[PDB]
């Protein structure tokens, strides 16, 4: 569905991608469609920016803790909009 | 008790609530410490 | 739907108690005789009835 | 106000109906409530320990603190890798904070919480009905990939969400039998080293006092005439039905209930379009359904003549 | 727990085996009310069990 | 032989009319009910009950 | 319910506690009430004395074998009486 | 039912036994009764000879692979005939 890759040892908000730009849904209108993160999602490490549709990095990435529970080191996240309703998927992977 | 409208109030955050749920208290049998009771079912769930 | 809240009981070792009246929803109260109750550390009063 | 300083609170221990074997016991992981009002099966659990904080109260996401089965009744700690939940099979752990947990379980008739291998292994089981639920007018096992989008309500996975509060009080007395002694018709009082303990006895008139070393209660002859407990307990506890209350049972603080209920969107399936046959003042519908489905009709005149039926097969 | 068969097996090691036999095993209760667990507040009646 | 604990149900409420009674019952698992008449004829009943 | 602690390396019957004395039910009468051990109980290591209500120690205690099956090193035991019927619980712990 | 033992390190078809001879059912007639191996059988290591009822060895025996899945190092095999129908069992064990 979507695929971005993050490097080891990030420093609280460098850059990941540009969701609204790759999905074509345009800026200056999504502020009213209801742009939101899904409650069944949202790993603690990343953060959204409802205005310009870019992905942060919240706290420093730690490979040891992150894929001690899901051996394939990946991260899951979803977003949705209204009028009319949609549902998208994003995956992030930690390199070395 | 046992039907729709066994607990009532004028708003969800009010302070004056009335109810009638048929609750009675019994005497402890085993001696550790606790309080036993019995009660009727909620009328809301029965209406659904 | 309702939620039944049951507080922590109070005991008086070898005296006596009686009930007041309050305004909460469907209030109920009762008093019981000689009991001698127990917790992890052991017996909790000093008069045995 | 509502606070978040867990350095002013402490865990306790209760009375579980079904301990490991069958017997009732005193346990550090008693289960108070369960809640299952969500739309994808999740449930919320309240227990008697404190998850996510270290031995002194500060926060870290790998530990928990509990109360002790031993000598000297203090607080102890261990890592979260040892917590498990089950109804009929194992469940997945989704979040944790304070007295609260969140999990996702298959159908069954009971709920269990256990500390796996290590010192202080235990469990506790509670009766509860848990079945499968669906949203819409068609049944499914999985949410399919082609369908419509409707509105639903679920439990949030974050922990900073709120749904209410609970109250905290001052801890009552707790008498230990070990502090008493008896030597040839005399009764003594034995404190743990260098702490203040309070006694109370009646072999004649009433008597109290605070001591710090072996002391002789004059007048009494048996051991079951006094009691004793220690007298510096400024840590708050929950209003639980398995404790004895203080002379001052007034509220001293409030605490949050995490894992709010929010609205979202959900996908649902679409059935197979039927074929119609026409005759004089009527129709006939040839239907297909491999799971239960719904059908409703009404008449557009002064009378309604409503119907309703769940259908299976062709 | 309830089921329809009984099994006995020698786990890992030399000479591993098992054996299964058909048998009906269900849940039983004593008195005039049903329960999953023996509760904590009740009465006391007479019963017969196997000595340990 | 040994001893076993068993549960106790919820006390019912009665309504009185001319030569009869009505019992309002509550039971979350199956339970039993038995009546008989104290005269020359018995007229026994028996029923397992669920619900309210 | 009840709580006593036994030391390591006992020698066949030193002392544990006094059940009837702590529970208040008096001597000289329990010989007829039906004082008994429950068949779903009775670890091999301890023994009762139906007359004076004291707890023995039967065979020498071995920490290695005793809590190789229940990591929290504890021991369970019950007693019951008749006319009218009762049921009590006792727990014992092995120290070091 | 039947029991034969095979030695380690065989070389593609030495000898195992003689089934039809031990079972008494005679030669020169079983070629028409329908002598067959059962599809729910037939370890890869052994082979039949429908004419003279003897057991081969197909590929070299390897104790490491053979009873890394069934610790009691054994091997199972069945045969059946028609007019009228029968069903027999054979077991082979790997020595050292």
């Amino acid at each position: 569905q979507l695929h971005y890759t993050v490097q080891e040892e990030q420093e609280h908000g460098t850059f990941v991608g540009n969701i609204a730009e790759d999905l074509g849904l345009d800026i200056t209108k999504l502020s009213a469609r209801g742009f939101q993160t899904v409650p069944n999602s949202r790993t603690p490490y990343l953060d959204l920016n409802l205005e310009t549709g870019v992905l942060y990095v919240n706290e420093k990435i730690d490979r040891e803790q992150i894929c001690k529970q899901s051996p394939s080191c990946v991260l899951h996240l979803e977003v949705f909009l209204e009028n009319p309703l949609e549902l998208f998927q994003v995956e992030i992977e930690v390199l070395d | 008790p046992g039907a729709f409208g066994d607990i009532q109030a004028s708003s969800l955050d009010a302070t004056d609530i009335v109810a009638r749920t048929d609750i009675r208290l019994l005497k402890p049998s085993v001696k550790n410490i606790h309080v036993p009771y019995t009660q009727a079912v909620s009328g809301y769930e029965m209406w659904k | 739907k309702f939620h039944t809240v049951i507080p922590s009981p109070q005991v008086k070792c070898c005296g006596s108690l009686e009930c007041k009246a309050s305004s909460k929803a469907d209030y109920t109260c009762r008093v019981f005789g000689g009991v001698y109750p127990f917790m992890w550390g052991g017996a909790q009063c000093f008069c045995d009835s | 106000s509502i606070t978040d300083d867990f350095t002013l609170t402490s865990p306790y221990l209760g009375f579980c109906p079904y301990c490991r074997h069958s017997t009732p016991c005193f346990s550090p992981i008693k289960i108070e409530n369960v809640w299952d009002e969500s739309d994808d099966g999740s449930i919320r659990i309240q227990v008697s320990a404190q998850f996510g904080y270290n031995q002194a109260g500060t926060a870290d996401v790998t530990k928990f603190r509990y109360m002790s089965f031993d000598h000297d009744h203090d607080i102890k700690e261990d890592s979260m890798e040892k917590i498990a939940i089950s109804t009929s099979g194992p469940c997945r752990r989704l979040g944790h904070k304070g007295y609260f947990l969140l999990a996702q379980c298959p159908p069954g008739d009971s709920v269990t919480v256990s500390i796996t291998s290590g010192a202080s292994e235990n469990s506790c089981t509670v009766e509860k009905k848990i079945r499968r639920k669906f949203v819409g007018r068609e049944e499914y096992l999985f949410p399919p990939v082609h369908g419509k989008l409707v509105k639903c309500h679920v439990y949030d996975h974050l922990k900073e969400t709120s749904a209410g509060y609970i109250t905290m009080h001052r801890p009552g007395p707790h008498a230990y039998k070990s502090y008493l002694e008896e030597a040839s018709g005399e009764v003594y009082i034995k404190p743990p080293s260098g702490k203040n303990v309070t006694y109370e006895c009646k072999c004649g008139d009433y008597s109290t006092g605070i001591v710090s070393t072996r002391t002789k209660m004059n007048g009494c002859t048996k051991a079951k005439q006094c009691i004793a407990y220690k007298s510096d307990q400024t840590k708050w506890v929950f209003n639980s039905p398995d404790l004895i209350r203080h002379t001052d049972h007034s509220v001293q603080g409030k605490l949050h209930i995490p894992f709010r209920l929010t609205p979202t969107v959900c996908p649902v399936p679409l059935a197979h379009t039927p074929t119609v046959t026409k005759w004089f003042k009527g129709i006939t519908l040839h239907l297909t359904a491999m799971r239960p489905t719904l059908l409703t009709t009404r008449k557009l005149g002064l009378r309604a003549d409503a119907t309703a039926e769940w259908i299976t097969g062709s």
